[PDB]
């Protein structure tokens, strides 16, 4: 009983933490970074100043911290991943089959993010000795990491330290070079503020400091050290060990910074406050994130660059006392912080030993920088313990400083992330085939709107005039030992163009009269020598000696196939010849030619394949919607070995050798129908029977085939209305046919030049043009345009290409009433809004630009909108926003909140301010009813009319339990989105002018987002990461708290979602729920055709979930049923990972589901790309 | 009921806030105010949720 089915289009781009190891074993270094539940393993390019992905995998749990350990003589750095498995995994990178591969799972508790279970924090000793994991309270596990004799790696049980009411903020591991393992932990005790009935023993915390030694020789754990510090404190960072340094860790609080180690002083430093004049003065700032860093080459010489909640990065330095000459003691003396750089507020920050900074923004675009260092030295200010007082409540005068652009660092990449994705939708605002994804993210100056294009990128070297319609194009080589090939050949109904390469060509051998049909340089390991066949015969040239194969019957030549040491052409009476090649000469034409029932459309001989003398096997279509397979090697020449029938006549044929899913080439045959259609069959290299057909449509124009090489792979490109590309993905590894954002072609071929290698050559409409696919794997395109605030809705005019973005930076003024926001952000004044309105232009230009900012004012924030049309105003659409005044979010503070209306001007391109109208509390949800104006306000829901100076009230009722935050309609029914009882259904009564509820969810729900499927239910999710269909009851449906909904539907993303809504991906028109997280997916539910397909991916899920468990030990069936248990889903993106399986495995499965391998290969494949992409 | 189980009850939730990175971002993203800053925040908060305990 399933019917849906989850696929990702987006993965999740946020980064919740990166960490920096020799993964690979090499001396090079990479990141691991935690994508909600993806595990991706990134390598640093740094030539090329990028950072490339090497793999990315679905943990099917939720990553809450990781940890990087190496083994004693070892190169390689393992993971420690902790997650709501309840079990501590440990994995390990495997370079030679790309994939993640678990060393170590071993259960500590039950499964979820619970209170008194670790999993929240994770430490590793920095000697890979033992490492620490713990819950927020009370709970912390040790586990000791050895080596055994065969050289690997070997675990311990867990030594419990256990300490009820025990609060911990932060958990570093110590450096204590090779001594007794310590880890440190900001705590404090509840157990007290319990105990005191009023009064308190509260509102003050008794933070303290402890150290957890772990004793190897008696293995136990005991709290040797502990000590108070600053109550604000909420960050430990380890500072070096042993001889690189002495061993602690810098306590981060208000305005406090604090070695505080416990054989040592203490010594307090402050954060310098911003001196702008936007900027309050007297406000103290506390530290988010923070990196240590160790310069080789000398002893200590180690930093911090910690960052404020502004951003600001300032560099830490400890000095020591020196002995009577000029070297340093063990004692300290001084903490000196100096102003360093501003970047993005981050997760995590890494500093490579390449000399890079690697930013992973909590919000936006992640940033790649480049060090220098220049400040210039002393022209940033230091500050030092000297003399402020390490007693946290003591006196002491703020110190200030002046921000200012990037000196130290040089950003070398900005990297696309969705995160934060707070909503999208889908519409298709070109003719183009496919509809587009608008989407608005980012926060801040750093927000953004951005449309996502399924398509490949490619990019454009040269373009021409001709200027003549060209129709055909070839690129060929003189000699067989050039790297470079020589000519570019054009075709035209009458005549013939040779070009070569530099900057301009002409001719010096070769027909230019005729029409030819194709181009080849038949001798390998023979320099001299190309063919043009032409109609009426095949010229052969030779260092400029020509010799020609008459026709030279009253037939012509209609079609032809070359390969190197072979050419096969068909002529108009249907009679096929065929040349091999001898020591010396191209016309060794075999004394026999082979009839065709019917006219030859297409032919393709198939490359050599290395090793041998000839390519055994030539592909025949004809106009009887035939494809035969020819036999050519020398003792059956020409003997047909197999037929297929087709459901179109075949326009093009190529063979054609790729590398498959099992690690071994394939050798297929590619076929193209005068339909439009393309197909991928199996040529058995033997029998040469076709096997395994594969099928897609790509457009009107008949498909004409030719090969490629892109990334060092060889590629089939198909060009159709589109030009398609099928090829391997490099990472998944399945077979994706994507279109290419590109121009319609009529013809192209494979090209070479000194400039570019591995490029192409295409025509099309007088023009010529080169391009080169750069990077293939990225299916989506993405073109983006900044903004001004953190977005909050996005909605589309009826009629007109157009976007209009509600934007609210909360706990900021209004920039007014020389810093640019966005590399320093809006100054910050708590209990102020700032919010405004803007018009997005996406596709009038090459790249999405904002027209018109419209700011408020007043303490005015918008926070819903919508486009309603007014039957009282002949059907006008305007544009319906929402505000709030002096809005406080915890608790919610209602000063007042108010309906603007705006009306179109300039087909949409400007907006005129109508009217704005006050009421009670902010409206969280509107909703065009009955050509009239839906609004929810608190539980209130309330119908509107456009008036002449206010909207009008025309009837109203409370519908849900606490908090209106969407609606949806169709026909007499409203649904209503309660902030958190879930759904409630509502009808309306014409006669009656009354609102009734009749339905209501059975389980609270936090909604987020609504959409109304169909008259009966509604999809949705929470904010709990879940999406869910409830559905009204067959017997209260005819009713026009009572009753209560149907749960038809249930499944756990664990991303957030914020947009959801029912639209159609494919011009198949299959109708798909597309859906947002805040994380950054985009994701789709996909109804299956047939119970066949439901039950085939059932099985299949259930196999992928026994064959390839979760990676961090969880129970795939329980983590997509967290809350509440899946009903009615399948995961695809499990079983998307069919194709990554050992091909032991894929034979199993393939032997309990009763189909070949190929076969689950082509309903995976065929059920994305048919409803959605 | 009693206060302790309502105090065991924001514990928890609090805990939740802080365990699940999607929840936490959408949060403090709506405050505008950096996610360890919220977390330290929810954290804190743990102490005493609700009133004082009845003597
Ligand atoms: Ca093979
Ligand atoms: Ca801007
Ligand atoms: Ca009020
Ligand atoms: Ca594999």
């Amino acid at each position: 009983n399933m019917f849906l089915y989850s696929l990702t289009i987006q993965p999740p781009t946020t980064i919740t933490q990166a960490l920096l190891g020799q993964f690979s074993g090499t001396k090079e270094q990479q990141i691991i970074t935690a994508s909600g539940s993806r595990l991706t393993l990134l390598q640093p390019d740094p030539r090329q100043g990028k950072v490339n992905t090497i793999v990315s995998h679905d943990i099917f749990g939720i990553i809450r911290a990781m940890a990087a350990f190496r083994l004693a003589g070892s190169h390689k750095d393992y993971i420690i991943l902790a997650t709501d498995s309840g079990r501590i995994a440990i994995i390990e990178y495997l370079p030679k089959e790309n994939r993640f591969q678990r060393i170590h799972l071993e259960t500590f508790g039950k499964s979820g993010v619970r209170r008194v279970i670790p999993g929240q924090y994770l430490a590793a000793d920095p000697k890979g000795r033992a490492c620490l994991i713990a819950s927020v309270e009370k709970n912390k596990l040790v586990y000791v990491l050895n080596r055994n004799a065969q050289a690997e790696l070997t675990i311990s049980s867990p030594l419990e330290a256990h300490k009820p009411g025990v609060i911990v903020l932060s958990l570093v591991a110590l450096d204590v070079g090779y001594s007794n393992p310590v880890f440190a932990a900001l705590e404090y005790e509840y157990s007290e503020a319990d105990q005191d009935p009023t009064g308190q023993a509260a509102k003050q915390l008794e933070m303290q400091l402890v150290y957890y030694e772990l004793d190897l020789g008696l293995n136990h754990v005991v709290r040797k050290w502990s000590d108070t510090v600053d109550p604000t404190s909420s960050l430990l960072f380890q500072v070096p060990g042993g001889n690189d340094g002495p061993s602690g860790v810098l306590v981060c609080g208000e305005e406090n910074i604090t070695y505080r180690h416990s054989n040592q002083e203490a010594f307090r430093v402050p954060i310098p406050r911003r001196r702008g004049a936007t900027e309050d003065p007297n406000r103290k700032r506390t530290i988010v994130a923070g990196v240590m860093h160790k310069l080789k080459g000398s002893a200590g010489a180690f930093f911090f660059l910690l960052q404020t909640e502004d951003g600001d990065l300032f560099k830490v330095t400890i000095d020591m006392v020196e002995d009577e000459k000029g070297n340093p003691t063990g004692e300290v003396k001084r903490v000196k912080i100096k102003y360093f750089d501003t970047v993005p507020i981050a997760h995590s920050l890494c500093i490579l030993k390449s000399g890079f900074l690697f930013v992973a923004s909590e919000f936006g675009n992640h940033h790649f920088y480049q060090f220098e260092k220049l400040g210039d030295d002393d022209d940033e200010p230091e500050f030092t313990s000297d003399d402020f007082p390490a007693d946290w409540n003591a006196p002491y005068n703020p110190v200030y400083f002046k921000p200012r652009p990037l000196e130290n660092l040089v950003l070398v990449e900005s990297i696309d992330s969705m995160n934060p994705l707070v909503g999208c939708k889908v519409a298709n605002l070109t003719g183009e085939d496919a509809p587009q994804i608008y989407a608005i993210c980012g926060n801040g100056a750093r927000s953004s709107f951005r449309m996502l294009k399924h398509g490949l990128e490619v990019s454009e070297i040269v373009a021409s005039e001709l200027p003549g319609t060209p129709s055909a194009v070839w690129t060929t080589k003189l000699t067989k030992y050039d790297e470079y090939d020589a000519y570019i050949v054009l075709s035209f109904t009458n005549a013939t163009l040779v070009l070569s390469i530099g900057e301009t060509v002409e001719e010096v051998s070769d027909s230019g009269f005729l029409t030819t049909v194709p181009t080849l340089a038949v001798q390998q390991m023979g320099e001299e020598g190309l063919i043009q066949i032409h109609p009426k015969g095949i010229r052969h040239i030779v260092q400029g000696r020509v010799n020609e194969w008459p026709a030279p019957q009253h037939r012509s030549i209609v079609a032809a196939t070359t390969n190197e040491n072979q050419v096969v052409i068909a002529l108009s009476s249907g009679e096929i010849v065929y040349f091999e090649m001898d020591a010396d000469g191209s016309l060794a034409e075999y004394d026999e030619k082979k009839q065709m029932s019917g006219t030859v459309t297409s032919l393709s001989l198939g490359k050599v394949p290395e090793g041998l003398r000839r390519s055994s096997f030539l592909a025949v279509g004809c106009d009887d919607c035939t494809v035969r397979i020819l036999s050519l090697d020398p003792e059956s020449t020409l003997e047909m070995k197999s037929i297929q029938a087709l459901t179109a006549a075949p326009s093009s044929l190529l063979i054609m050798s790729m590398e498959d899913s099992t690690g071994g080439t394939t050798l297929y045959l590619h076929i193209g129908l005068h339909s439009g259609v393309y197909l991928r069959t199996v040529l058995d290299e033997i029998t040469g029977e076709l096997t395994d057909t594969r099928q897609k449509f790509l457009g009107p124009k008949p498909t004409k085939l030719f090969q490629v090489t892109v990334q060092n792979q060889t590629c089939v490109l198909a060009l159709s209305s589109r030009p398609w590309l099928g090829y391997t993905a490099p990472i998944t590894r399945n077979f994706v046919m994507t279109p290419l954002s590109y121009t319609e072609l009529g013809y192209t071929w494979s090209f070479n030049s000194e400039q570019c290698q591995e490029g192409m050559v295409g025509i099309h409409a007088n023009y010529l043009r080169i391009f080169t696919i750069e990077k293939l794997g990225q299916t989506m395109i993405q073109k983006s345009c900044p903004l001004t605030y953190t977005p909050k809705r996005l909605v589309k005019h009826p009629e007109q290409p157009y976007f209009y973005v509600i934007e609210a930076d909360n706990n900021t003024l209004p920039p007014e009433l020389v810093l640019p926001p966005e590399d320093f952000g809006y100054p910050k004044a708590r209990g102020r809004w700032a919010s405004c309105i803007e018009i997005v232009d996406p596709v009038s230009e090459e790249q999405p630009r904002v027209l018109k900012r419209i700011e408020l004012e007043g303490n005015e924030a918008a926070v819903s909108a919508a486009v309603v049309p007014f039957a009282s105003q002949d059907g006008e659409s305007f544009l319906i926003v929402g505000t709030g005044k002096d809005m406080v979010l915890n608790p919610r503070a209602s000063t007042e909140g108010a309906i603007h209306v705006y009306r179109f001007i300039d087909d949409g391109r400007d907006l005129e301010f109508i009217h704005k109208t006050i009421i009670e509390e902010p409206p969280l949800a509107f909703c065009p009813f009955q050509g009239r104006l839906l609004a929810g306000i608190g539980k209130m829901l309330r119908i509107y009319d456009l008036g002449l100076k206010q909207l009008l009230r025309k009837a109203q009722a409370e519908v849900s339990p606490q908090l209106i935050v969407s609606l949806d309609t169709r026909h007499n029914r409203i649904v209503v989105g309660d902030v958190q009882h879930g759904m409630t259904y509502v009808v309306y009564k014409p006669d009656s002018n009354k609102l009734i509820p009749f339905a209501d969810d059975t389980i609270a729900r936090w909604t987020t987002c609504t959409t109304m499927v169909d008259y009966e239910s509604v999809a949705g999710g929470d904010k709990f990461g879940n999406l869910w269909i409830v559905r009204c009851p067959e017997r209260a449906s005819l009713e026009s708290a009572p009753n209560r909904l149907d749960l038809m539907a249930h499944f756990y993303p664990q991303d957030l979602p914020t947009s959801i809504c029912k639209t159609n991906l494919v011009v198949g028109g299959q109708d798909v729920l597309v859906w947002s997280g805040i994380q950054g997916t985009v994701g789709v539910l996909i109804p299956f055709v047939t119970r066949e397909d439901a039950d085939f991916f059932q099985n299949l899920e259930s196999h992928m979930r026994a064959e390839d468990p979760p990676l961090a030990g969880r129970d795939h069936l329980i983590y997509r049923g967290y809350y509440v248990p899946v009903k009615g889903v399948i995961d695809g993106d499990l079983c998307e990972r069919f194709t990554l399986l050992p091909n032991d495995k894929k034979q199993m499965i393939a032997g309990e589901l009763d189909r070949s391998v190929r076969e689950i290969e082509r309903k995976i494949s065929d059920i994305r790309t048919r409803s959605a992409f | 009921t009693s206060w302790e189980w309502k105090t065991n009850i924001h514990r928890d939730t609090y805990s939740s806030i802080v365990g699940h990175p999607p929840l936490l971002s959408y949060m403090a993203l709506a405050q505008n105010e950096p996610v360890a800053k919220f977390r330290v925040q929810m954290i804190r908060k743990m102490l005493q949720p609700v009133g004082p305990p009845p003597p």
